[PDB]
C-alpha cells in the first residue's frame, strides 16, 4: 500500500522567517546575583 | 596571455561548439552550458579525458585524454575568461600543482573522505554504483589535481564539494588520504579489489572451494 | 624399549578399561570411499580450524564501544573516534606477530565452513541422503546450518568495522524492528538500547565465542554421533546391497586419509589466509552512523538475505494505526525457506511416499523432479546472491544499478522455472545417456563394413554378448556405468620407467603383471561377494 | 524461564529522553528534537579533525 501521509502541493511555502531563537532555560537553574568576593 | 586565449579558442572550434555552441552557451539537451564552471572544471573534464566525449548516455565514462597540458591550460583559461569560477591550483612553476597538494595528514582525510564522500566510491577509491545506468569510478588512475578539481567542480552526479564546504586544507586532506589508500599496498595479501565479502566469496568458491573439492575427488574414489 | 613399552602401556589400558571390544567395533567400522562423502568433513575440518584460530582470537579481542582514539601504529587511524572492538581488532591486525594471518584464515576458515555446508548440502540433497533413517540427521545439519549462518554474521561484525555496522543496521536492526507485534521488543531486547547501545557488541561476543558455538559443537558432536553408529549410506555399485557398507576400515585406510585431508583442508586454508586478503578493517573505518560504503554487502552466506531485500518490491501495509514495513516480508521470507529446508524430508515423505528404510543412495538424475526442485533452490540462491553482489556487478560489469536488480526481481520469478525444466528434463536426459549405454555398448572409433559401404560407431558391450552384433541388454542398478572405454581397462599401460628413463623390462613385466592380476582379483572378490548375495 | 528472559525485556515505550513536549520515547526523537522551547539547533558541519572542534 501507499503511506497515507504524503503528496500535497499546496502553495510551496512562505519563506522561513528569520530563526528568533528563545534563551535557555536548561541552564536556569542558577541566579546571577551582584557578584561574589569577600568584602 | 591573449595567445594563450586564443589557443584556447582555436582548439574550442573544433572539437565541442556541436554542444556548447560556440559562445560558451550550452546547446539545448545536447550538451549543458559551460560559463562559470572554470579552468579547474575543464582541467579536471579534459584532464581525465571525459568531456571531448562522444555519446550522451548514462554518464560519459573515463578515456583517454584528448589534449595535453600545454593545452589544457589554454582550453581552460578560455573557458574562465568567458565564464569564470573556480581554478586549478598552480605550484611556483605557474604550471598545474600535483605533488603539492598531498596534504600533512590522511586520518583526518581518512575520516573526511569515508564520511563526506565514500558513500559513493568505497573505502579505499574503488568505484561504486549509481542510480540509472551511472556509476562511481575507480580513483586508482587519478592525478592528485584531478582529484582536487574532481571535489572541486562535481561533473556528473557527484556534488560540487566548493571552496566553502570543503576548505582547501580537508580538500589536500582528502587527495592526500586517496592517493595513499588507491596506493598503498593490501596489507596481508592479494586485494580481492578493495570492497569486501563479494570478491572473497567468490574467491572462496573457484579458488579455495574448488580445490578443496578437487582434493576430495582426488582423495576419495568414485562409484 | 619401544615395541615392549607399547605392550605394556597396552596391557594396562587393557587392565584399568576394558576398552578392546568398543574399540574394536570403532575401527573396524567401514566407510564408504566415494567423494562426495568427503564434502561434508571439510564442513567438520575447517570448524576445527574456526577454534583454534578461534580461540587465539578470543585473547587478544576486547568487545566494547567505549569511544577510545586510536593512538597506536595505522596512521590512516590515528585520532578517530572508534569503538574498543574495532581498536583491538586493528592491534590484532597490526600489533601481535602473526595476528593478521590467524584472523584472515580465521575469516577464510569461516567461509570454507560455511560454503562446505551449502556444498554438503547440496550432496546429501541430491544423493538422497535424507529419507526415513536420516531425517533428523538433516533436522539437525540444518539447524547447524542455521547457526553457522547466524553465527558467521556475528562474527564479522564483533568488529564494528562499518561496513558490516551497516550490515547490523540492515539485517540486525531493520528487519527485527520490522517485524509486526513484538518487533520493537525484540529489537530493545537485542540492543539494550538503540542501534549503537552499548551492549550490542560483548553480547554478540557472548553468542559468538560460545553460545552458538557451544550448540554448533553439541550438534556437531550428536550429528557425527548420527552418522557414526547409525552406519553411512552409500551408493549403489556392485557388491553394494541395501544392508551392507562397502568400503575401507577406518583404522588401516580411513583414518589415514582423513586425517591427511584435514591436513590439506588447512593448507588449502593457510594458502588463502595468506596469500589472500580478507576483511581489511583497517581499509574499512569504525562504524559510525553516518558514513557508508558503496557495496554495503554481508558475507557470501548471507548475501541471500539481503539480497532478497534489494530484491523484494517495497510492499508495505498500513493497518489502524500501524505500519507492516517492508523487513517483515523478508522476515517472514527467512522464516518460509528455513521452515522449507528442516523440514523438506517429512514434505516430500508426505509427496512421494517414500515410507521405507532407505540406505542406498539414489543418483540424483535417477529422481528428476527432486533433483529439479533442488536446482530451483540452487539457482534461487544464486540469483539472490548474484543480486546481492548488485551494486559492483553494476559497476563493474557496466550495468544499470536498476536494470540488474530489475533482472534479480525477474529473475526470482522466471529462472526457477527456467531452471526447473532443464533440471527436470536434463536429469531424464541423463538417465537416457546410461540407459543407451546397457541397450548398446559403450562408443569407440568406426570400423566400415567389409562388403559394402557402412559406418558402425563399434560400440563395446559391457555384459553378456550374443552371437551377433548386439549383447544381452543389462537392467539399470543405479550405478555410474562407464560411458568410454577409456575408463575401461583400454589401453591404460604406459611406461611405468620414471618421468625421464625407463626401468627394465622384466620389472615392466612384473609390475603390470601384478598389478593387472590385483585389480582382477578385486573385481573377482567383489563379483563373488556379489554372487553370495543372490545365489 | 521469565528469569532468563527478564533482565533483556526492556519497555522501547518507557519514555527516556527530555524533550520540548516533556519526556517521549527514543523512536520518536533524534537530537533534531528540541528541549524545551525552540533553540538554536545548528546544523554544523563535521569536519573530520581528531578531536578539537
Ligand atoms: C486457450 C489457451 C490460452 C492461450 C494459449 C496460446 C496458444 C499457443 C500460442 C503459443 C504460445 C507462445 C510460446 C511458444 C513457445 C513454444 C515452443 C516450444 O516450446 O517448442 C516445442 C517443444 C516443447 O514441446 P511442447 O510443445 O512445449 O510440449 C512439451 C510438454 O507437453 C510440456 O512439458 P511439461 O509437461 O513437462 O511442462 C513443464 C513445465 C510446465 O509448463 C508450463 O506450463 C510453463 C510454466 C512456466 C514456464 C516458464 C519458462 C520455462 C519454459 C522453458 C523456457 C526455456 C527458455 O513445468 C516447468 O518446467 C516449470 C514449472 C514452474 C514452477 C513454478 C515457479 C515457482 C518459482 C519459485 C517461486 C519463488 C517466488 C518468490 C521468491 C521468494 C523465495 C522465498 O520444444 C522442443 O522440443 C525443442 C526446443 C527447441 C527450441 C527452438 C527455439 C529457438 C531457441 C533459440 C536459442
Ligand atoms: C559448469 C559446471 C561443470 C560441472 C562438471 C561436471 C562434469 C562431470 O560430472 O563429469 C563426470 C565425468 C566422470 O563420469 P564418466 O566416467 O564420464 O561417466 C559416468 C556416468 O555414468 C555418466 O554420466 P555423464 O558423464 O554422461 O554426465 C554427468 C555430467 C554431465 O554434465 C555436463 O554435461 C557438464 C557440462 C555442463 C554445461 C553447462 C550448461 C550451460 C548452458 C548454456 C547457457 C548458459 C548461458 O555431470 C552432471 O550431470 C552435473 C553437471 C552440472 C552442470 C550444471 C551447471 C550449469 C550452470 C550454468 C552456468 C551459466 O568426468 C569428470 O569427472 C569431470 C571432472 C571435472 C569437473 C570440473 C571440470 C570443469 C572445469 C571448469 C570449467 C569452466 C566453466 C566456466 C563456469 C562459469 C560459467 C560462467
Ligand atoms: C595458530 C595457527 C597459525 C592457526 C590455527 C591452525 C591450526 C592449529 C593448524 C594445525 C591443525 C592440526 C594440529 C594439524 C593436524 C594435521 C595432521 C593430523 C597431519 C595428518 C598426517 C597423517 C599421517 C595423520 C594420521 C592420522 C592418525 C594416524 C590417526 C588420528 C585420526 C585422525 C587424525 C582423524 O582425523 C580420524 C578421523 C576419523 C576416525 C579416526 C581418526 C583418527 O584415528
Ligand atoms: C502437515 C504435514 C503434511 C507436514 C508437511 C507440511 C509442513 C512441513 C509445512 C511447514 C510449515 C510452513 C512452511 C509454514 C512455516 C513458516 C512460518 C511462517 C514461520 C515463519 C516465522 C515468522 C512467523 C516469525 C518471524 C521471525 C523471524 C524468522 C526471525 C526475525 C529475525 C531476527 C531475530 C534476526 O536477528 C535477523 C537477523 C538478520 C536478518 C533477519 C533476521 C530476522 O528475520
Ligand atoms: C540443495 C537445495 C538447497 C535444496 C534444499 C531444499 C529446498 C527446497 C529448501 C528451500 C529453498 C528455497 C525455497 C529458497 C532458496 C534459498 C537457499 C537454498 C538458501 C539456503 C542456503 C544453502 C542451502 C544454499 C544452497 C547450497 C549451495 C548453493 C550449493 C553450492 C552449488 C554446488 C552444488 C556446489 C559446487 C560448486 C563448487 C564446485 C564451486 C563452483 C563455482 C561456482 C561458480 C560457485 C557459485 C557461487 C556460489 C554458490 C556462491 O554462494 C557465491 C557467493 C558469493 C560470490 C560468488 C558465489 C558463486 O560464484
Ligand atoms: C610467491 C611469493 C610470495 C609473494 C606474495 C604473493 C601474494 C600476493 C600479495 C603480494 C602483493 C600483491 C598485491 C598488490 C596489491 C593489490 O591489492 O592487488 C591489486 C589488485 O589489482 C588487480 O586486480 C590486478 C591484478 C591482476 C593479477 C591477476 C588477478 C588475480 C586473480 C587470479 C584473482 C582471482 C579471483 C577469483 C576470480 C573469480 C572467478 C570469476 C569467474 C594489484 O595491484 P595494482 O594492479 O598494481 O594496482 C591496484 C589496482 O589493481 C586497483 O585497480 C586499484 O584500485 C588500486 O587498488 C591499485 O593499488
Ligand atoms: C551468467 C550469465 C548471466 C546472463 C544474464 C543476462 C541477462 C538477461 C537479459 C537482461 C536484459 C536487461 C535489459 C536492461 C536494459 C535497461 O536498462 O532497462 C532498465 C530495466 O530493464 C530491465 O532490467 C528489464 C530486463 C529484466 C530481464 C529479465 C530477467 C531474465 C532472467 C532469466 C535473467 C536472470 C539471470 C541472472 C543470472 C544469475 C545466475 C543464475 C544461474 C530500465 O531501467 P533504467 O535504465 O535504470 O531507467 C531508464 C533510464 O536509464 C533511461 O534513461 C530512460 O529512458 C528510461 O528508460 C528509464 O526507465
Ligand atoms: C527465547 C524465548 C522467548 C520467549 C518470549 C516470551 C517470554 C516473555 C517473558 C518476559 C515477560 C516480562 C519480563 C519482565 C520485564 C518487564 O517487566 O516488562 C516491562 C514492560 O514490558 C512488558 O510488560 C511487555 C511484556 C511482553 C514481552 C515482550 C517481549 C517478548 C519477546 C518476543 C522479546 C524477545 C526476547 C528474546 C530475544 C532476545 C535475544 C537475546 C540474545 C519492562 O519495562 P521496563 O521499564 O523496560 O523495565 C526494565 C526491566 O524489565 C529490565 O529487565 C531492566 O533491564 C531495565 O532495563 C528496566 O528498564
Ligand atoms: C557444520 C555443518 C556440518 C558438519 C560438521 C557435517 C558433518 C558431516 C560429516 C563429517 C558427515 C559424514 C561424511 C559424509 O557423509 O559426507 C555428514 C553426513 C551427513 N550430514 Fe552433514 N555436515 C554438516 C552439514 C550438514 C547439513 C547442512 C545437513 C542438512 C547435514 C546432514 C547430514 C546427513 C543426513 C548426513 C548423512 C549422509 C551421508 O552419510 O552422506 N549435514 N555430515
Ligand atoms: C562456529 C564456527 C565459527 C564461525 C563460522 C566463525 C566466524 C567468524 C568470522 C567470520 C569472524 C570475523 C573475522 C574477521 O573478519 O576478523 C569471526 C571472528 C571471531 N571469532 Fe569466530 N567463528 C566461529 C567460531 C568461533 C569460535 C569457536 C571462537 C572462539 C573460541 C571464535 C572466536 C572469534 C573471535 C573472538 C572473533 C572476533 C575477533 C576478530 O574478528 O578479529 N569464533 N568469527
Amino acid at each position: 500500500c501507499s503511506p497515507p501521509g504524503e503528496t500535497a502541493s499546496s502553495e510551496p511555502g512562505t519563506t522561513p522567517a528569520i530563526w528568533t531563537g528563545s534563551p535557555s532555560p536548561a541552564a536556569p537553574s542558577g541566579e546571577d546575583h551582584g557578584g561574589g568576593h569577600g568584602a | 596571455q591573449s595567445a594563450l586565449l586564443r589557443t584556447g579558442k582555436q582548439l574550442f572550434e573544433t572539437s565541442c561548439v556541436s554542444c556548447h555552441g560556440a559562445n560558451l552557451q550550452g546547446v539545448p539537451d545536447r550538451g549543458p552550458s559551460l560559463i562559470g564552471t572554470g579552468e579547474a572544471a575543464v582541467y579536471f573534464q579534459v584532464s581525465t579525458g571525459r568531456m571531448p566525449a562522444m555519446r550522451g548516455e548514462a554518464q560519459a565514462p573515463s578515456k583517454p585524454p584528448h589534449f595535453d597540458e600545454s593545452q589544457i591550460d589554454a582550453l581552460g583559461a578560455y573557458v574562465q575568461a568567458n565564464g569564470g569560477g573556480p581554478t586549478v591550483p598552480r605550484d611556483d612553476h605557474g604550471a598545474v600543482a600535483q605533488e603539492s597538494l598531498i596534504g600533512g595528514d590522511v586520518a583526518r582525510g581518512g575520516d573526511l573522505f569515508r564520511l563526506n564522500c565514500a558513500s559513493c566510491h568505497n573505502f579505499t577509491g574503488k568505484g561504486g554504483a549509481l542510480s540509472s545506468g551511472k556509476y562511481a569510478p575507480d580513483l586508482g588512475d587519478a592525478n592528485p589535481a584531478q582529484i582536487y578539481t574532481a571535489m572541486l567542480t562535481g561533473p556528473q552526479n557527484m556534488p560540487k564539494f566548493s571552496d566553502r564546504q570543503l576548505t582547501p586544507d580537508e580538500k589536500r586532506d582528502i587527495v592526500a588520504y586517496v592517493r595513499e589508500s588507491a596506493e598503498t599496498p593490501s596489507y596481508g595479501g592479494y586485494g580481492l579489489g578493495g570492497f569486501g565479502p563479494a570478491p572473497e566469496g567468490m574467491a572462496m568458491w573457484i579458488i579455495g572451494m574448488v580445490a578443496a573439492i578437487g582434493v576430495a575427488m582426488w582423495i576419495g574414489s568414485r562409484a | 624399549d619401544f615395541a615392549k613399552l607399547a605392550a605394556a602401556q597396552g596391557d594396562a589400558i587393557d587392565s584399568r578399561y576394558h576398552p578392546s571390544a568398543a574399540v574394536r567395533r570403532q575401527l573396524n567400522k567401514v566407510f564408504p570411499t566415494h567423494w562426495s562423502f568427503l564434502l561434508g568433513e571439510i564442513a567438520l575440518y575447517s570448524f576445527i580450524i574456526l577454534l583454534l584460530t578461534g580461540v587465539w582470537l578470543t585473547l587478544f579481542f576486547d568487545p566494547s564501544m567505549a569511544h577510545v582514539t586510536y593512538d597506536g601504529v595505522y596512521q590512516p587511524l590515528r585520532g578517530v573516534q572508534m569503538s574498543r572492538a574495532y581498536e583491538t581488532a586493528l592491534d590484532i591486525s597490526f600489533e601481535v606477530r602473526g595476528g593478521l594471518f590467524v584472523r584472515q584464515v580465521h575469516h577464510w576458515a569461516a567461509l570454507m565452513f560455511a560454503a562446505s555446508i551449502m556444498v554438503h548440502l547440496a550432496r546429501i540433497f541430491f544423493t538422497g541422503a535424507f529419507r526415513r533413517p536420516r531425517e533428523a540427521n538433516w533436522v539437525i545439519g540444518s539447524l547447524l546450518l542455521i547457526l553457522a549462518m547466524f553465527e558467521g554474521f556475528f562474527g564479522y561484525s564483533l568488529p564494528d568495522d562499518l561496513l558490516s555496522g551497516t550490515g547490523i543496521r540492515a539485517a540486525l536492526s531493520g528487519i527485527t524492528m520490522g517485524i509486526p507485534v513484538i518487533g520493537t521488543w525484540m529489537h530493545w531486547a537485542l540492543f539494550g538500547g538503540d542501534f549503537p547501545g552499548e551492549i550490542l557488541i560483548p553480547r554478540l561476543y557472548a553468542l559468538h565465542i560460545l553460545l552458538i558455538p557451544g550448540i554448533i559443537l553439541a550438534l556437531i558432536g550428536a550429528h557425527l554421533a548420527l552418522v557414526w553408529f547409525q552406519k553411512h549410506t552409500q551408493f549403489p555399485g556392485p557388491g553394494r546391497t541395501e544392508t551392507n557398507v562397502v568400503g575401507v576400515r577406518v583404522m588401516p585406510v580411513f583414518a589415514v586419509k582423513s586425517g591427511a585431508f584435514f591436513a590439506m583442508i588447512t593448507g588449502v586454508l593457510g594458502l588463502m589466509g595468506g596469500l589472500l586478503t580478507i576483511n581489511p578493517i583497517w581499509n574499512l573505518g569504525p562504524y559510525k552512523p553516518s558514513q557508508v560504503s558503496a557495496g554495503s554487502q554481508p558475507d557470501f552466506y548471507m548475501m541471500w538475505t539481503d539480497g532478497l531485500i534489494r530484491l523484494w518490491p517495497a510492499w508495505e501495509f498500513y493497518p489502524f494505526g500501524h505500519t507492516i514495513p517492508q523487513g517483515v516480508w523478508v522476515a517472514v521470507g527467512m522464516g518460509l525457506v528455513f521452515a522449507l529446508l528442516i523440514a523438506y524430508p517429512f514434505i516430500e515423505k508426505k509427496v512421494t511416499g517414500d515410507d521405507a528404510h532407505h540406505n542406498l543412495l539414489q543418483r540424483p538424475r535417477d529422481v528428476p523432479v527432486r533433483t529439479a526442485i533442488g536446482s530451483m533452490a540452487i539457482a534461487l540462491y544464486l540469483l539472490l546472491t548474484f543480486a546481492c553482489m548488485n551494486d559492483i556487478i553494476a559497476l563493474k560489469f557496466h550495468i544499470s544499478l536498476n536494470a540488474t536488480t530489475w533482472i534479480g526481481r525477474i529473475g526470482m520469478v522466471v529462472l526457477p522455472a527456467i531452471v526447473y525444466f532443464v533440471a527436470y528434463r536434463w536429469a531424464i536426459s541423463l538417465q537416457r545417456s546410461d540407459r543407451e549405454v546397457l541397450e548398446h555398448g559403450v562408443e569407440t572409433g568406426i570400423i566400415k563394413r567389409l562388403p559394402h559401404g557402412a559406418y558402425v560407431e563399434l560400440h563395446q558391450p559391457l555384459g553378456p554378448v550374443d552371437e551377433h552384433g548386439h549383447p544381452i541388454p543389462l537392467e539399470y542398478a543405479g550405478a555410474p556405468l562407464p560411458k568410454r572405454m577409456n575408463k575401461l581397462g583400454s589401453g591404460g599401460a604406459p611406461g611405468t620407467g620414471s618421468f625421464l628413463f625407463p626401468d627394465p623390462a622384466v620389472e615392466h613385466e612384473a609390475l603390470t603383471e601384478a598389478a593387472h592380476a590385483s585389480e582382477h582379483k578385486s573385481l573377482t572378490a567383489l563379483k563373488e561377494h556379489q554372487d553370495r548375495i543372490h545365489g | 524461564l521469565v528469569a532468563f528472559i527478564g533482565g533483556l525485556i526492556k519497555n522501547p515505550w518507557k519514555p527516556v529522553v527530555p524533550t520540548a513536549e516533556g519526556k517521549k520515547a527514543v523512536l520518536w526523537t533524534s537530537g533534531w528534537t528540541p528541549r524545551f522551547k525552540g533553540e538554536t539547533i545548528y546544523l554544523a558541519r563535521a569536519t573530520g579533525r581528531p578531536g578539537e572542534s
